[PDB]
């Protein structure tokens, strides 16, 4: 669930 | 007068945009080529998923949004990204040309080149008038970041958690852009009453886009042409 | 002699592959931009993306690959698609270069190229091979075309349900091939078991690249950069 | 499952 979001908050 | 700690929002408010914000727009000859079917979608996607990457990037230097934990910071980039993206956009924008000029020729977009992106007038009239409405309020550098963070920590979006705390952050924000008006721009009598109704016009522009985007994802043949943080963040996951 | 229902194998597939092949590379141009990090990621996963279509439209217009139930067709395009694109790849490949020539200057992609997306030399060694190898056997255009077909109607893939009927089509495929052959290629005495054991180096350059992508697509900063339609074939779903 | 696929598929 959010797999690049999470990333790219760090 | 404005406060210490007000004047400490604004210096690391401005600085996340300079560092967020590249003036050169040169990064768009990266993108999928301009064409002129629906032949500037490539491109267009390609655009909106860029500004998402710089919507986050500025989140991330909001004081206090990155001690949101994890789920609510997502629930308001997904609902807000494109409002930023409304928002930080008016600094191409011109009245002089009605577009978007992005440094180079090939990067200026007037209204046919985005119909052209799969959406309608219903969504462009409403933008376009936004655009120049908020161009008219000749903003300083110092307003512009603080309502675009103000339109981030809102808790009226759909997801979030701690309503209580990101409206603290959120009203701290209104604090600081009343004072900074009030204190260091002539003649704001009637200006941050301005600036929440374009915060109030930004949520009829996201339904539409929001609806119009619906049907363009529903065509695998379009949504084909999207970019996979884009589906992400538009997606209803 | 060949057959009458055979030479109409022949003249169908080769006019899929005109109709699929775009000798002219034209559609390039509107890709993401080739830079020289994983600087080629863009640009090739947007080759690899633009090639799946063409793989889907060739498979199609294969007599009788329509006719299979949609899961198979599925199951079949998800595992061979990369293998007829590293196929269909060797008509831009040049033993003169070692490089894939497709048109203009900007799209000549060398062995530094393709280590910029992502790769290791692990897959490019096996991979320049595998072209040079396959350039050496100077196929004609009717063998060219039909190894992609038999390539692609292989029942032992992963999910393949109807493993008989399958093998029909591909059986009915290498008859021609075998008859092209003795037929019509004088001195290919040895070259339809050439194009056997180029169908088994084949699987090995799959699992190589599959391996290679598991690791690209499991960290998003890269999967990021990929399009809906590989991250669909490419996934495993 | 497999969207773009089946379009693709007609
Ligand atoms: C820094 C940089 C520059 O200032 C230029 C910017 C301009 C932004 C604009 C004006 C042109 C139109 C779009 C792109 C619009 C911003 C978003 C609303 C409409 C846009 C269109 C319809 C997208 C449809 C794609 C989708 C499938 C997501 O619906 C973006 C900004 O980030
Ligand atoms: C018609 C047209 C032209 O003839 C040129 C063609 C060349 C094809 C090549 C040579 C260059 C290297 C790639 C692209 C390779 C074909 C596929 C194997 C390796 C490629 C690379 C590593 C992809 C990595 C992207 C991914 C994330 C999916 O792993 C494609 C063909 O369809």
């Amino acid at each position: 669930k959010h797999k690049i979001l999470h990333r790219l908050l760090q | 007068m404005l406060s210490d700690e007000q004047m400490q929002i604004i210096n690391s408010l401005v600085e996340a945009h300079h560092k967020t914000y590249d003036d050169s727009y040169s990064d768009f000859v990266r993108f999928r080529p301009p064409v002129r079917r629906l032949s500037m979608l490539p491109h267009l996607a390609d655009l909106v998923s860029y500004s998402i990457q710089k919507v986050i990037g500025f989140a991330k230097m909001i004081p206090g949004f990155r001690d949101l934990t994890a789920e609510d910071q997502i629930a308001l980039l997904k609902s807000s990204a494109i409002e930023i993206i409304m928002l930080r956009s008016n600094q191409s924008f011109s009245l002089e040309d009605m577009s978007w000029s992005c440094g180079g020729p090939d990067f200026k977009y007037c209204i046919n080149d985005v119909t052209k992106a799969g959406h309608t007038l219903e969504l462009l009239e409403p933008l376009v008038k936004f655009q120049v409405g908020l161009k008219k309020l000749k903003l300083h550098e110092e307003e512009h970041v603080l309502l675009m963070a103000i339109c981030l920590l809102s808790p009226d979006r759909p997801g979030v958690q701690d309503h209580v705390r990101i409206e603290a952050l959120q009203d701290r924000l209104c604090d600081v852009l009343q004072a900074y008006i009030r204190i260091q721009h002539p003649g704001g009598r009637l200006l941050y009453a301005k600036m929440i109704q374009k915060l109030a016009d930004l949520r009829s522009l996201n339904e539409e886009h929001s609806k119009q985007y619906r049907s363009l994802s529903f065509q695998p043949e379009h949504s084909m042409q999207l970019t996979p943080l884009v589906l992400e963040v538009f997606g209803s996951e």
